[PDB]
């Protein structure tokens, strides 16, 4: 923000309030369409009763969740137990609303981003670390040692990928030379789309966003059919819903960021109309993950560490150094172009026998 | 409060509970696989309540006792039931659950209904999936406050804000 | 500098999010039936006790955690380099490589030794 | 350039150690150090700054000593797990850097580079050796914290993180002290001595060798560059020399005896610091390292695990050469011409009087006569009857080494006028 | 001036920590607070004498982090076969 | 400044009190997280932004997670285990503690400086040239320290 | 360490209870504990007629019901020395291997579901429904057939069962390949 307007505090508040409750309502109807899209994949029909079209079922469901007993375990210490969902939702909500959506003033005369800071990327990275607080603490909080073992499994996995997320994100930061999202968007407006120019850093970022519970880790643990699920399985009322809520808000946040950064979320040579085109990129990734969600299995935790830690970080750091060379001597950008294109041929050919 | 003050509110909440019934299955015996059936594809239960099969009894609500109930299994079940949040119903599916089925032995327990109280019985063996939908339709109209016995008298929504966990 | 205004704007936001969070939780909390404890003392599985006593947990979790800190310190340092990187020139790049290989040596020790032990 | 060999070797060996069996890493590391020593010699007296890293006359003398001590300790060890050679290497690098800087942030980082591998080297897993480790670490992290806090207040008072900036009123006075705490503790000037008796006792002998020479050298190295007030010193020296010599009468176990002694010795060296001369302090530390090095070698050859006073007895019977070596060593530490130990003392005392600081200097001299009690308590004990106690003979390697050391002691005793010319400030 | 005074107070608290606590892990925890008392000071003066105290701090953090890692590693390794995690009851070295 | 400023510095001190008082380990550590957050804010406030974000990322996100994992692995059911002959030591602890604030207070009181010199918010833009400039050795030293830290840390825990 | 993987919690696909003695993370041994479903066939059948007994054998293996029945059918049939006409032997194999398909189909359905995500369950079941509906025609029930009495099946196949059986024989090869 040295080129973009500030808005007075009140107007900030208004946007913030909109986006928060926006993400409640978001989450509501997202659950329904995802639910239904799974059904179709498994040659079935989803919810479609509770008139008019299934679109009141989340209301019914939500209303059900409240008006239930507040189960508070004897074996849980009170303070952490009640607190623990709270932390996990707060730090999940925060920093969706960073991401730009359209050029300045296009919200009745106001900015579509809520905040904009002066260091974007750090803020994202930072909020991603604080989710992991919520997780393991909840485990401990409930005070069952079974729950505890689950939460550590979970956190262990998260924390491993979490570092990898960092080394993945350096590559486009080189190219634009600034941190804030806006600069990244606007750079792509001219120069054109970071998924072209740094393909292996795209890849690892994608596959790192898997680790935000997207399915295909998924010996998360879950609770059903397995060694107990972290966090949940001791929560009951509204609080339980909160945990799940958080997990989805992560899902859509990641589904938005991959467009914002790597595809230019409001970049578009066809027409740029502010909001509209963003939602279409969102929609695409949304659908991609559900196809994953259905059609593949899971990784057994042991396997999962080997995969992120051992394989993923060497592809990330190899790319960081190469691009760091190119960017350092400030050479033509062609030389990355060639490399991206070649790496794609490797990673395409790899599927082909 | 408890959901029951204004006429208006309580009818809301009662709709709320009734159409969202998330089934927690307690597969046990031979019934069980036909109970799993009630989800996949040809039939459904994902358009009344929901597909989900709750991953703890802690966060569940309608417990479907589907199968033979061995005597040794009874105190476990007693406890599984006890730890459900307060509005909780037990559909007892299959003859084996409902009245001990044919086995009259020392082993099997005649009528799950001794232990946990039942709300809807659904006779059959295995009651074929469409029958199971019918049972849950019943339990639906039960929680709305529209359930009767043959003598002509209504029943209160649950039948288990009655004997509870003491 | 850059606007301190926009850091304030974060604080506002945090206040909103936290508020809507807590608001939802307090509605949920205050409404609901109750039957006093006497058997909701118990947790998941088999009546009381979820699974035996476990007293100790493996070093696996320690190792994973420990990795993350040391390499997070790495990342911290590699951010300044990421930003100015035409100004630091070729000598810059040599600085980066040296540092990177040092932390990579770290890596190879923990990799050849193991993350399940 | 000396740094060059160490750093390179350190990294290279890291990965190498997977290929070789454990002995090959001992052979390798031993070699490495010897090369690092070579590289020092051929550039003697020529200085190279690069800003942060800063080769001086001082550096050259004190890391010469430090590498010596480190060679010895790597020598004797036979135990598995490639790390118990590797770590000694690391630590040496840490000391090399420590001496060769003035800039405080580097100085801290260097302190950690040397202190970290030391905590871990404190365990061959003997139960005591975990306790030892623990004490040293907890107390260590506190003194660390002070040294960091000191630096932060220093940056306030001068406007630099280099040492040798101007200074003034209260904050600079304060600040200059808090730097002395960290550095002070690592060399153990009482009262900061507390760990030195437990940790030396608990830790297994060869490790303790490394610690008792080299770490003390390196720590002192950095101490000299600090401008330490004549007032601060007067406290430190007095307490060190008093607590050192007096308390040492009470003990009856070898390691602890030498531990308390090395609180006294830290005190004696600290006299040189008044004017500050690395000719005086240089000399001192040479005589101290050799003598302690010799003495502690012998203690490894007894047992690697704590020995009572009695065990030293009869050393002359079992082997004549060793019996004499250890003898000479013990007198050299007492300060008694014409062994070098007197000269080491004399040079230090002379700098105290030159700067003029009398009361302190007297205490020092008095209590050094006290010291003769426990030193004869070892040094003569050698000739008495042998009792039933271990004494594995040790290599032919080491026998030659020990006797070399004892000859280097008494040689400079009669002929100090060889080395002193070139341990000078400009060389 | 206010902040820099505060740092010295925060140091004072840390000392109170180190002496009081009777759990090993919480000793170590207290040390970490002291290290941040420092880092604040370092920044505070950094506004006065410009820019280098920033870089200073960053290096300091890193040293702290390193010293965390090894220390907690040690604390674990000492008590991973007993669980009376008091910082006394190491009495066995004394003569 | 003293209107708002007062609150934030109060919070810092308060948070400090808690982490050395509270008699359950987790509650302690968790308070300390609130401490370092506040402190992160105070970094941002002093024209040092980058350092703020690194404070959260490293010190409150990395370091303290390591703390917590240790305190879980081995329990910590009381943060004051031992009623011990050193129970006498509580008033002496409080005494010396006061002393160390006093002596430090002296050194810092009456100080005169400038506060004029503009860091420029200490954004990573302006940090680049120093960091990989004159401090580049120190950085590499840091880097070596880390490598040693890794090697040591592994060798301590797992007998390798 | 001592994990008690409970009886029917969260599942096992039984009601098995396992005392898992764990060292670290690599299981030493699992001690199984059964007795949570012994409902006593062996006793009860000692107090029922032979005709009645065919309604007690398929209440054991749920999935592969017809195999139990058949196995029993032979055992008595042998005992009292009856024969069994040629058409009977045909019917008994056609149903028996059709029921085998039921068992494997449900098995692979659970297997994929068990660990692995949701989807393959539904396909494996869909085909199973078609098998059960064919069955429904001829024995009158989805499972728990009562369609074998001592000497052969109790009534001829309905007319409609042979055409529709042909339908499912077309589809199965293509489907089997798609499970693979
Ligand atoms: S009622 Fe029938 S299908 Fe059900 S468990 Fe009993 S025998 Fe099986």
């Amino acid at each position: 923000t040295w080129s973009y307007p500030v808005d007075p505090y009140w107007m900030v508040a208004l946007k913030a309030l909109l986006v928060v409750v926006g993400l409640l309502t978001a989450f509501a109807f997202m659950t329904l369409i995802e639910r239904r899209l799974l059904a179709r994949f498994q040659v079935r029909m989803g919810p479609n009763r509770v008139g008019p079209f299934g679109l009141l079922q989340p209301l019914a469901d939500a209303i059900k969740s409240i008006f239930k007993e507040d189960i508070v375990v004897a074996q849980a210490d009170r303070f952490l137990f009640v607190l623990a969902p709270l932390i996990s939702v707060v730090f999940a909500l925060l920093a969706f609303g960073l991401i730009p959506f359209g050029p300045p003033g296009s919200f009745f005369g106001y900015q579509p981003w809520v905040i904009n800071l002066d260091l974007g990327i750090l803020y994202l990275f930072a909020v991603s670390e604080l989710a992991v607080y919520g997780i393991f603490l909840s485990g401990w909080a409930s005070g069952s040692k079974y729950s505890l073992l689950g939460s550590l499994r979970s956190s262990a996995s998260l924390i491993s990928y979490e570092l990898g997320l960092g080394l993945a994100l350096l590559a486009p930061v080189l190219l634009v030379g600034s941190l804030n999202l806006n600069d990244i968007v606007n750079w792509q407006k001219e120069h054109g789309w970071l998924f072209l120019y740094a393909f292996p850093a795209f890849l690892v970022y994608l596959i790192a966003s898997m680790a935000e519970a997207a399915r295909t880790p998924f010996d998360l643990p879950e609770a059903e059919q397995e060694l107990v699920g972290g966090y949940h399985t001791e929560y009951s009322s509204i609080k339980w819903a909160l945990f799940q809520m958080a997990e989805y808000i992560h899902f859509i946040t990641a589904s938005a960021l991959i467009p914002t950064l790597f595809l230019g979320g409001w970049t578009m040579p066809v027409l740029e109309v502010p909001y509209l085109w963003m939602f279409l990129k969102i929609a695409f990734f949304l659908f991609f993950f559900i196809w994953i969600r259905a059609t593949w299995f899971r990784l057994r935790y042991d396997q999962l560490l080997r995969f992120g830690w051992g394989f993923l970080f060497p592809l990330a750091l190899l790319w960081f150094l190469v691009t760091a060379l190119v960017v350092a001597l400030d050479l033509p950008r062609t030389y990355l172009l060639y490399l991206s294109a070649l790496s794609f041929l490797v990673l395409l050919g790899a599927v082909l026998y | 409060r408890e959901g029951i003050l204004f006429t208006t509110l309580e009818k809301l909440v009662a709709w709320g509970r009734s159409n969202s019934l998330w089934p927690a299955t307690f597969g046990l015996a031979c019934c069980a696989i036909e109970m799993m059936a009630s989800t996949d594809a040809r039939n459904d239960l994902a358009r009344f309540g929901s597909e989900v099969f709750r991953a703890s009894p802690r966060q569940a609500d309608v417990m479907i006792v589907a199968g033979r109930l061995s005597k040794k299994m009874a105190p476990v079940m007693r406890r599984v039931w006890e730890q459900m949040p307060d509005p909780k119903w037990v559909i007892s599916m299959g003859a084996c659950a409902s009245s001990g089925g044919m086995f009259n032995n020392y082993a099997i327990v005649q009528n799950v209904d001794s232990v946990v109280p039942v709300d809807v019985y659904v006779p059959g063996c295995p009651p074929r999936p469409e029958a199971l939908i019918y049972a849950v339709m019943q339990l639906q109209k039960k929680v709305r406050g529209q359930a009767y016995n043959e003598r002509g008298e209504r029943l209160p929504p649950v039948a288990a804000w009655k004997r509870t966990r003491g | 500098m850059a606007p301190i205004q926009e850091y304030v704007g974060t604080l506002i936001y945090v206040g909103v999010a936290l508020f809507i969070g807590v608001a939802a939780l307090l509605v949920g909390a205050l409404l609901g039936p109750k039957k006093p404890g006497r058997a909701k003392l118990m947790p998941y599985e088999s009546g009381n006790d979820p699974a035996g006593e476990v007293k100790r947990f493996p070093v696996h979790f320690y190792v994973v955690a420990m990795l993350f800190i040391l390499f997070d310190v790495e990342v911290a340092f590699l951010w300044p380099y990421a930003v100015s990187a035409g100004g630091l020139g070729l000598y810059g790049f040599l600085g980066v490589l040296a540092f990177t290989l040092l932390l990579f040596v770290g890596f190879l020790y923990e990799w050849w030794k193991g993350v399940m032990r | 350039m000396t740094l060059a060999i160490l750093a390179v070797f350190s990294v290279a060996l890291t990965l190498l150690g997977f290929v070789l069996p454990p002995q090959g890493v001992k052979r390798a590391t031993l070699l490495g150090l010897a090369l690092a020593l070579a590289s020092l010699l051929l550039t003697w007296g020529k200085p190279f700054a690069f800003g942060p890293y800063a080769v001086d006359g001082v550096s050259q003398v004190f890391t010469l000593l430090a590498l010596l001590g480190a060679l010895w300790t790597v020598g004797l060890v036979r135990s598995g797990r490639f790390e118990f050679y590797l770590l000694v290497l690391y630590a040496a690098l840490g000391m090399h850097l420590l001496a060769s800087t003035r800039h405080l942030l580097l100085m801290l980082v260097a302190l950690e580079a040397l202190s970290l591998p030391l905590y871990a080297l404190a365990t061959w897993r003997r139960g005591q050796g975990l306790e030892a480790a623990l004490k040293y670490f907890l107390l260590g992290a506190l003194a660390a914290a002070f040294f960091l806090y000191g630096a932060a207040l220093f940056y306030g008072a001068t406007g630099s993180l280099v040492l040798g900036a101007p200074g003034e009123g209260p904050l600079y006075a304060l600040a200059l002290g808090l730097l002395l705490v960290g550095l002070g503790f690592k060399a153990a000037l009482a009262p900061f001595h507390f760990w030195t008796p437990d940790v030396y006792q608990g830790s297994p002998t060869p490790v303790v060798l490394f610690m008792a020479t080299s770490v003390k050298a390196a720590a002192f190295a950095a101490l000299l560059r600090v401008a330490a007030p004549p007032e601060a010193l007067a406290l430190l020296v007095a307490l060190s020399v008093v607590v050192g010599n007096l308390a040492a009468l009470a003990q009856k176990e070898a390691k602890r005896l030498l531990a308390y002694s090395s609180i006294a010795h830290a005190g004696y060296m600290a006299l040189a610091l008044y004017t500050g001369n690395a000719q005086a302090l240089g000399f001192y530390l040479l005589t101290y390292v050799l003598a302690t090095g010799l003495a502690f070698a012998v203690l490894s050859q007894i047992s690697p695990d704590r020995v009572p006073l009695e065990a030293l007895r009869g050393l002359y019977r079992k082997d004549p050469l060793l019996g004499l070596a250890f003898l000479v060593a013990m007198l050299s530490l007492l300060g008694l011409p014409p062994l070098a130990g007197f000269w080491g003392k004399y040079l230090a005392f002379a700098e105290a009087a030159r700067a003029g600081a009398w009361g302190v200097l007297v205490l020092a001299l008095v209590t050094s006569a006290v010291s003769a009690y426990y030193y004869l308590g070892l040094g003569l004990a050698v000739f008495a009857r042998p009792e039933e106690t271990p004494f594995r003979p040790g290599p032919p390697w080491a026998r030659a080494a020990v006797v070399a050391a004892g000859v280097l002691l008494l040689a400079l005793g009669l002929l100090p006028g060889l080395v002193l010319p070139a341990l000078a400030a400009g060389g | 001036m206010s902040y820099l005074l505060t740092s010295a107070l925060l140091f004072a608290l840390g000392v109170y920590g180190v002496l009081t606590r009777r759990t090993a892990i919480l000793v170590f925890l207290s040390i970490e607070l002291m290290l941040n008392a420092a880092n604040l000071s370092l920044v505070g003066f950094a506004r006065a004498y410009g820019l280098d105290g920033q870089v200073a701090a960053l290096m300091v953090i890193a040293v702290a982090a390193a010293e965390v890692a090894v220390g907690l590693g040690l604390i674990v390794a000492i008590f991973r076969h007993r669980e009376s995690t008091a910082v006394d009851d190491l009495s066995e070295l004394r003569g | 400044m003293s209107l708002l400023e007062g609150l934030a510095l109060f919070l810092l001190l308060l948070s400090g009190v808690l982490v050395v008082t509270l008699r359950n380990a987790i509650h302690a550590a968790l308070a300390l997280i609130l401490n370092f957050l506040v402190l992160a804010g105070v970094y941002v406030a002093l024209d040092a932004r980058f350092l703020g974000f690194i404070q959260v990322i490293v010190y409150a996100g990395a370091i303290v997670v390591l703390f917590l994992f240790v305190i879980m692995l081995l329990f910590a059911a009381q943060g004051e285990i031992g009623f011990d002959p050193l129970v006498r030591s509580r008033p002496l602890a409080a005494l010396l503690a006061l002393g160390v604030a006093g002596i430090l207070a002296a050194g810092l009181w009456g100080l005169d400086l400038a506060f004029t010199q503009d860091l420029k918010g200490g954004l990573p833009q302006a940090l680049g040239p120093l960091l990989y400039g004159d401090w580049l050795f120190v950085l590499l030293a840091v880097g070596f320290l880390l490598m040693a830290a890794t090697v040591v840390a592994v060798a301590l825990v797992e007998p390798g | 360490m001592t994990l008690n993987v409970g009886p029917q919690h969260p599942s096992t696909h039984g009601v098995l209870r396992l005392m898992v003695t764990l060292s670290g993370e690599e299981v030493l041994e699992v001690v199984p504990h059964i007795g949570y479903l012994h409902t006593g066939f062996e006793k009860t059948m000692e107090h029922r007629t032979y005709l009645q007994n065919i309604t007690y054998t398929p209440r054991m293996d749920y999935l592969h019901s017809f195999a139990h029945d058949l196995a029993y059918a032979l055992a008595v049939e042998k005992l009292l020395g009856a024969v069994v006409p040629p058409r009977a032997e045909t019917i008994r194999v056609i149903l028996n291997e059709l029921s085998r398909l039921a068992s494997h189909l449900v098995f692979l359905g659970t297997g994929l579901l068990d660990l692995g995500a949701l989807t393959p369950f539904f396909y494996a079941f869909r085909e199973r429904e078609t098998i059960l509906d064919l069955f429904e025609w001829v024995t009158g029930q989805r499972f728990h057939h009562n369609y074998i009495r001592i000497g052969g099946v109790k009534e001829d196949l309905p007319e409609e069962f042979v055409p529709e059986l042909k339908k499912l024989l077309e589809v199965l090869p293509h489907r089997i390949d798609e499970y693979e």
